[PDB]
DNA sequence: TGACACGTGCCTGGAGACTAGGGAGTAATCCCCTTGGCGGTTAAAACGCGGGGGACAGCGCGTACGTGCGTTTAAGCGGTGCTAGAGCTGTCTACGACCAATTGAGC
DNA sequence: GCTCAATTGGTCGTAGACAGCTCTAGCACCGCTTAAACGCACGTACGCGCTGTCCCCCGCGTTTTAACCGCCAAGGGGATTACTCCCTAGTCTCCAGGCACGTGTCA
């Protein structure tokens, strides 16, 4: 009769039952299924492991421990991928990558 | 109030276990994930009507997710999105 | 007069953010023109939400919301 | 004295590396107030609402300039001029 | 049963050219032209009601998707019609 | 006796319907009465802004019933329908 | 089949734009343009296809794959 | 001499110009890769050449306008690699 | 040095259980529209000739842009002062969801 | 022609309209400091106007080939239907995950 987590039992960090309540209260459908947020609560959380992994290298390749907005901006724009993706996200104090047009170096 | 904080700092201690994260990148993870989880809700809703049924069940996240997500990240989220279904329904 | 206060010096550094080499003399004029447009259509929308909820004050989240529509999501401040 | 156009390449290589707001705050946080003003008399602003319309901006501005660099490389100029904004904005449907 | 449009879009167009007649492909066009104007409108309203916390769509919501949504003189007539609406409306 | 909301509100666009697809549509947990109506009435005066177009488009060409060319060169004259419409593409519309 | 578009027909959509004169190279550059839309499109119908368990596909799948795409077509329901 | 002439007339009229047989098998051709044996309905295949006649005219029409940029009377290959890469496509 | 990390009280958001009932998994018959094939003809596509127009490299040149030193001005940071108004609390009734019986607008 | 879905009548649960209270932070003012903008100067790099020339596109003609039309076969699979059942919402309990608020030390 111990209760355990539904996270725990999938082996997900991030919170199951959280999920299922935002989707029942969301006016999405009339019903969910009882896997639907088990399979998104993993989508989830495979795409914040993603991005973390190149936010520290990024901090490693800048001699820093600390990531902020600039880490994260580097792992985005890096990547064809996640570009594609985030293509109308702009991020406050990411500033920019650097991309010189070769036609304007000197002779 | 209610957040994300905590387990963005969980999955950040396993993939890497030196670094810690500024609040103020906190929230755009935060915001980040709430933009994510509302695209694929969205589409995953569409899907349900556009073939007359009243439920989500796991096939609409897969679908949604194969419509949005690029190929090569689509093949391993669903990939372990279907580990963990099996995983769950195995326990 | 206040829009004159985007100095030519500010719009120097901006277009030299985007890689801009060599800057002719009547940019600064329609930079300041398009900015002004660019104003006046987000807090145009910005001001009807605070209207609608019968604040005052104009919130930053409003200015998310004006954001989001015009498909310039902007993370960060909510 | 160094010879034209090999500093706008140092400049260039700062300010795409830093992250600081090219714009003077005092003076934008009194314009948006002077539009506004035609909206709604007596209106009042939170700080941060000021600081998202600024970042909203500045990023708007760089992306027009990252387009509009690419009329005056395809003329094969390097001055950018008003009808290379011109023809961006036309293309770019805004 | 193919429920649509097309029997008021015939009353609309009698009204404004009592001697023109319609084509089957044109009715095909407004008639997917108004389910879509209709879904826009009310998906904008449902996103003004969440973000007031409120129960209820009202008059309104559907007024402010309207101004938000349109252009403006569009926009201008529209309001003036639809409060002349529910005003009278309310006086039966 | 019956006298039908449409009527009432002398709405020609069914007040019904529009009600009906606010309530199946998820769109909220609960739809008020002055909703539908005023949404109905913004419907038909879009459809009559449309159809008044097409119509003078068609009496100059010397023509009488309005076909998909006439509604693409109403949509692309006015300066405000062409904001509403600028991503739509028109099937056998054609270009100015 | 790429060649089966024909120059002709090529000339005919350029002179529908209003383009008076056409360098001899742009064929092979329009035929790729065309293909990676087409094939775009064409994955997005065949996934709806497939979540529907179908075997044909709909008008109604190229329409939502257009408007998904962000290009809204009238005509086809 | 002729070419506004015809550009009057295609702008004019309103038929489809990609003859319907060459298209039909390259789209039959290209869906092969995403599922085997499929069967496309009548009006799919004129709903999708629809799409593309347009698609392509809107680009044609961009790429006039970059090409008089250059102040040529001709289009070239760079003018529809200039115009995808400010279309952001 | 002051932001993040570790600690505490605590409370309402999650989990285990049973009931109820209807959405959709299922197996079948259908019939219509898609695929396949024929003759044929003549619309459009293809190969050659001819040339003069549009593209463009070399050149001249000058005016518009940049880099610098000095003047100043209004921006930036800090302090006190305050009271409008966002935000929470307590109350209660106007109204909008659900059921039924009816019959006519729409197919 | 005829049917199913919109209309009118009633119950009644509640959430949102009104009034109060509050304590936050947005507005206003004082001053000091000086970063940044503004002005003037001139040197030279780039954009713009012109010439000569050339090769590759436009326009005409004859050939030819396969797109198209129309009729005939037939059978795969979109569509509808009746049955069933196992799945998920509603309710209730009860308990611990993580939320304000605190503290301090090192990137």
């Amino acid at each position: 009769a111990k209760a355990k987590s539904r996270s725990s039992r999938a082996g997900l960090q991030f919170p199951v039952g959280r999920v299922h309540r935002l989707l029942r209260k969301g006016h999405y459908a009339e019903r969910v299924g009882a896997g639907a947020p088990v399979y998104l609560a993993a989508v989830l959380e495979y795409l914040t492991a993603e991005i973390l992994e190149l936010a520290g290298n990024a901090a490693r390749d800048n001699k820093k421990t600390r990531i902020i907005p600039r880490h994260l901006q580097l792992a985005i724009r890096n990547d064809e991928e996640l570009n594609k993706l985030l293509g109308g996200v702009t991020i406050a104090q990411g500033g920019v990558l650097p991309n010189i047009q070769a036609v304007l170096l000197p002779k | 109030k209610e957040s994300y904080s905590i387990y963005v700092y969980k999955v950040l201690k396993q993939v890497h276990p030196d670094t810690g994260i500024s609040s103020k990148a906190m929230g755009i993870m935060n915001s980040f994930v709430n933009d994510i989880f509302e695209r694929i809700a969205g589409e995953a809703s569409r899907l349900a009507h556009y073939n007359k049924r009243s439920t989500i069940t796991s096939r609409e996240i897969q679908t949604a997710v194969r419509l949005l997500l690029p190929g090569e990240l689509a093949k391993h989220a669903v990939s372990e999105g279907t580990k963990a279904v099996t995983k769950y329904t195995s326990a | 007069d206040n829009i004159q206060g985007i100095t030519k010096p500010a719009i120097r550094r901006l277009a030299r953010r985007g890689g801009v080499k060599r800057i002719s003399g009547l940019i600064y004029e329609e930079t300041r023109g398009v900015l002004k447009v660019f104003l006046e259509n987000v807090i145009r929308d910005a001001v009807t939400y605070t209207e609608h909820a019968k604040r005052k004050t104009v919130t930053a989240m409003d200015v998310v919301y004006a954001l989001k529509r015009q498909g310039r999501t902007l993370y960060g401040f909510g | 004295r160094y010879r034209p156009g090999t500093v706008a390449l140092r400049e260039i290589r700062r300010y795409q590396k830093s992250t600081e707001l090219l714009i003077r705050k005092l003076p934008f946080q009194r314009l948006v107030r002077e539009i506004a003003q035609d909206f709604k008399t007596d209106l009042r602003f939170q700080s941060s609402a000021v600081m998202a319309l600024q970042e909203a901006c500045e990023a708007y501005l760089v992306g027009l300039f990252e387009d509009t660099n690419l009329c005056a490389i395809h003329a094969k100029r390097v001055t950018i001029m008003p009808k290379d904004i011109q023809l961006a904005r036309r293309i770019r449907g805004e």
